[PDB]
């Protein structure tokens, strides 16, 4: 068995994954390393095979480590502090809107827009989410990436009238962690003129 | 108008704590990404002299808990007093911000970036190898802790 | 005996035009013009020194804050490139690009901009004005290949501040 990895969804839990083991964690909290090795707190929620620590067992900025315990002592140990570990949700709601289309019939432009993660507090400000939004032609192979934007809205330019194309996007902390899972692909088909 | 109303002050405090935020993460990143051996990440945490930071003794909420309990005034002390204990020690990585091709970071830029953050959070207040490692580690966990701290003020008193 | 107008190119700085002494304060103690040349004659010029962002300013020869007058230079490098021609020939739309005032600072994060691009057919009297975009490019669609339309292009920081001079006009002919 092996650790696979760890995931804050949204900066205030996390839980660890691998594939009796049993994890147990310490972290530099009261100074240094006075905190006596503990075990998993929750071995169910986060699913099978993993580990899950709620807000209340969660603190950023300060460092854990890992262990994977199994039948013959430590197997595994990871360490790392939550931002390194944070990957968002998948943004919802993915729409466009034509936004215009030239007299050639040739090409058009959109603005697509989309909703927040629901579990990130970026209303309270806990959380800057920043996203990529990938597009492409419905037959094409390789997706072609916009650059992180912060806000929840972008324009598309010069698509093809005449081609569907198809949408997707991600989401990561602005400054921390990775990208998350992307979002639920929207197909586009222009006006057929 | 302004008189420059409050929004004008916080909106500008943490976009300039977030450009100090990517430039620490970035340079962090570069910086292990090109010199620190995939067995060797994170040794700053275990070593007698790098691993202290420079901010060590001041007040740190630890989650969205804690913070969120902390009022606007007391979350820019704890993010000017953070910033002024690297106006310093920031020096010490001059070299590495030089030889950087992370995105803006060269020059003076971060020293500078964090000198005007100082007087915004001060007018906002009234008004209301391994060691170079080590050290890029502190810049980025401190940035991102000013960062949180005045986009949460910024988002207390539009956002969305 | 009238001061003309005060304005930051990049958020920086900033200089006072009149048509003779003047004297400065903030808040947060009137003090003379510490430049009276570097920015030309009848005017104070205050480098990065005297400028900050967050505390207003108070001049006698009017009251503002540094992000109140600001203006950028225009954009340079504009050009365009075909995108292609609809069939029938009567129209084409192209890919205006352009460059961000040289003084326009990239890894500062202090001075963002934003664009309006407004081109018309070289004999039109008005203008056809876009949305302000962030980026550097953007079409311009159903260009009548029979004209020659000449683009110009403006900036101003974003939510703040006012429109600068217009870039210098790129001209455009269809093949």
């Amino acid at each position: 068995p092996k650790f696979t990895k760890c995931r804050s969804p949204e900066r205030e839990t996390f839980s660890c994954h691998w594939t009796p083991i049993q994890l147990f964690y310490t972290r530099r909290n009261t100074q240094e390393w006075t905190q006596e090795w503990k075990e998993c707190p929750d071995y169910v929620s986060a699913g099978e095979n993993s580990c899950y620590f709620n807000s209340s067992f969660t603190s950023i900025w300060i460092p854990y480590c890992i262990k994977l315990t199994s039948n013959g002592g430590t197997v595994d140990e990871k360490c790392f502090s939550v931002d390194e570990i944070v990957q968002p949700d998948p943004p919802i709601a993915l729409n466009w809107t034509l936004l215009n289309v030239s007299l050639t019939g040739i090409h058009a432009d959109i603005q697509v827009r989309w909703e927040a993660p629901r579990n990130a507090d970026i209303q309270k400000g806990w959380m800057v989410l920043e996203y990529e939004l990938q597009y492409k032609e419905v037959n094409e192979t390789k997706w072609k990436m916009m650059d992180p934007i912060l806000t929840t809205s972008v324009p598309v330019y010069s698509l093809k009238v005449d081609k569907e194309y198809e949408v997707r996007v991600r989401s990561k902390q602005r400054n921390s962690g990775n990208y998350g899972e992307f979002s639920e692909v929207l197909y586009v088909t222009l006006p057929q003129m | 108008f302004p008189t420059i109303p409050l929004s004008r002050l916080a909106d500008n405090a943490w976009l300039r704590a977030d450009r100090l935020n990517q430039l620490a993460f970035d340079t962090y990143q570069e910086f292990e990404e090109a010199y620190i051996p995939k067995e060797q990440i994170h040794s700053f945490w275990w070593n007698p002299q790098t691993s202290l930071c420079p901010s060590e003794s001041i007040p740190t909420p630890s989650n969205k808990e804690e913070t969120q309990q902390k009022s606007n005034l007391e979350l820019l002390r704890i993010s000017l007093l953070l910033i002024q204990s690297w106006l310093e020690p920031v020096q010490f990585l001059r070299s590495v911000f030089a030889n950087s091709l992370v995105y803006g970071a060269s020059d003076s830029n971060v020293y500078d970036l964090l000198k005007d953050l100082e007087e915004g959070i001060q007018t906002l207040m009234g008004r209301l190898l391994l060691k170079n490692y080590g050290l890029l580690y502190c810049f980025n966990k401190d940035m991102s802790k000013v960062s949180t701290y005045l986009r949460t003020v910024q988002c207390r008193s539009s956002c969305g």
